[PDB]
């Protein structure tokens, strides 16, 4: 003899749609609680959504009038108070994480509380409190203690679930200010600043460009697959193409062959800026065979050294160039100076190997 | 009433643009979290059991979050691939039903928007630069610019 979820849903919308007293929602909290006592056991975390819900709400009763810690302070208190969320149920085997994304989701409101009610400094350098008492940083340098301990056992301990890759993906990826608030050289925090930055200019672009904007000052005044000199310079020289101003602030253009003008190695690169095109290969004096090509320019500077290649379907030809080309101008006329024939442009030779332009550090395409 | 951002994404996860309103002649530097808080919630499509669709007839608004000082959402109507969402700010947040299906209705305007600006052949291979001015050109009078309407 029982009734199922529905008659829950609708008892719940029929005691929130009886009105006129002048309680704390305690009336709404008392269903809230027998829901999440009836729905804590079920492996689903719908409900337990659903109870995040009935926590926003709850919450935009305590910041319907909630400022400057005269009621920011009450509405921080009441939500601290409401942790039971993480103080009802935390068990191990259970259904993936939501309890370290609820906790998550706390220490951001923590994170909120400590950052708000007169504090100072910026943890995040976040300012989202905008314009409008458990004393748990007691200083500015505790202040950062405190929370990237917190920070850092909140961050993998939601990686335990279903693979999401969702906030360690982009939290543990925002430890900039884990040692870049004052401290300069982060060699120590070199694990994901200079190392794998990459994984937003292969994401969409604009993120990266504040990212690599840390991750030169481990390497602008500092010292000593982690051996170079200058071979961070796909971070620093090949950084020019998520910089969309070159013209202005081209100091992302000076620093990319002053990096150089006292270095040594090669690499490889893209070659995204000047755009290279074919056109109709003619023929010349005595064994020049002198291919025709188009070059692009938004780099700044010239005096390239470069060459063309063709392979054949057996041997490359590499039909070579004057490499002293110093591309200004779009499509201009590359002489491709090229000897070698490989039997008179034998009609199997497809141009497939690559033309490359070196400065130091090759540039494939 | 006015969002915070504008938020468009299509089924590559590309981000088409992240639009936020009034970055210049205001404040700046909010952008650098309101991209990131579009890409938190791009890994977070679907994250700790938490479902947004259950209605496949029309896809209506789908689950409110809340989080620093924002309040997002999504709404994937699973045609074309298109997954746009939008922020509002929480400073001025009435939490009303008919606030709530406001901004379901006005999620279906800037979705009208973009598929008027979709397929509008008067320039053709509108895809790379422009189309994202023209597109953020029909944006910024929808919300706001009201005030000398009367």
């Amino acid at each position: 003899p029982f009734e199922s979820s529905s008659k829950s849903d609708e008892s719940l919308g029929s005691i929130i749609i009886e009105g006129t007293l002048d309680k704390f929602q305690l009336h709404k909290y008392f269903f809230i609680r027998r829901l999440r006592l009836l729905k804590l056991e079920d492996q689903t975390l719908t409900a337990f959504v659903g109870a995040f819900q009935l926590i926003k709400n709850f919450i935009e009763s305590i910041s319907i009038e909630y400022r400057k810690s005269v009621r920011l302070l009450e509405f921080k208190h009441y939500f601290i108070t409401s942790m039971l969320s993480y103080f009802e149920f935390e068990n191990v085997s259970n259904p993936l994480l939501c309890e370290i994304k609820a906790e998550l989701l706390m220490l951001k409101r923590d994170n909120w509380v400590q950052g708000v009610m007169a504090t100072s400094g910026y943890r995040l350098m976040d300012k989202n409190y905008p314009n409008s008492k458990e004393t748990f940083v007691d200083e500015t340098v505790f202040q950062e203690n405190f929370l990237t301990l917190t920070k850092e056992i909140l961050s993998l301990f939601n990686k335990c679930e279903g693979k999401r890759q969702r906030i360690v993906d982009i939290l543990s990826i925002e430890i900039g200010l884990l040692y870049y608030q004052g401290k300069k050289y982060e060699e120590a925090v070199s694990l994901f600043l200079s190392c794998y930055e990459y994984y937003t200019q292969t994401n969409w672009n604009s993120i990266g460009l504040k990212i690599l904007q840390v991750f030169i000052d481990s390497l602008s005044h500092c010292p000593k697959g982690e051996s170079v000199s200058a071979s961070a310079v796909l971070t620093n020289a090949f950084l020019n193409i998520l910089k969309l101003c070159k013209d202005n602030d081209s100091k992302e253009i000076w620093w990319k062959k002053f990096m150089d003008l006292q270095m040594k190695v090669h690499l490889a690169r893209a070659n995204v800026s000047a755009i290279e095109v074919n056109l109709k290969s003619y023929g010349f004096p005595e064994d020049i065979s002198t291919k025709t090509m188009r070059l692009s320019l938004k780099n700044m500077g010239g005096d390239v050294i470069v060459f063309g290649a063709s392979d054949f379907l057996l041997k490359k030809g590499e039909n070579k160039l004057i490499l002293e080309c110093r591309d200004i101008m779009y499509g201009e006329f590359s002489l491709l100076s090229f000897e070698i024939i490989v039997e008179g442009i034998t009609f199997v030779k497809e141009f497939p190997e690559n033309q490359d332009e070196f400065i130091v550090v090759p540039e494939i395409y | 009433l006015r969002p915070c951002f504008v938020s468009l994404i299509d089924e590559s996860d590309k981000p088409i643009l992240i639009y936020v309103p009034n970055e210049a002649e205001n404040e700046m530097n909010d952008v650098l979290k309101y991209n990131v808080l579009s890409n938190i919630s791009l890994d977070y499509f679907e994250s700790a059991l938490v479902e947004w669709h259950s209605l496949d007839s029309k896809p209506l608004l789908k689950s409110i979050f809340q989080l620093e000082g924002v309040s997002v959402f999504a709404m994937l109507i699973k045609q074309t691939g298109l997954k746009i969402v939008i922020g509002f700010e929480q400073k001025s947040l009435s939490g009303a039903d008919d606030e709530f299906e406001a901004i379901n209705q006005i999620f279906e305007t800037v979705r009208k928007i973009y598929i008027r600006v979709k397929c509008n052949p008067l320039l053709v291979s509108g895809d790379e630069k422009s189309i994202i001015k023209s597109l953020e050109r029909k944006f910024d009078e929808l919300f706001i610019s009201t005030e000398v309407e009367l």
